[PDB]
């Protein structure tokens, strides 16, 4: 999930915004 | 460049998602 995408790998602001409600 | 981990991740979600909150996986 997000730990893989943002912490282990690199995530952009665009990907982070995909988690917003 | 940098990885987003720990408290930094949760705080970034506060700003990016604002008062709406967030999910553990994308809603689409």
């Amino acid at each position: 999930g997000i730990v893989e995408q943002x912490c282990t790998s690199i995530x952009s602001l665009y990907q982070l915004e995909n988690y917003c409600n | 460049n940098q990885h987003l981990c720990g408290s930094h991740l949760v705080e970034a979600l506060y700003l990016v998602c604002g008062e709406r909150g967030f999910f553990y996986t994308p809603k689409t």
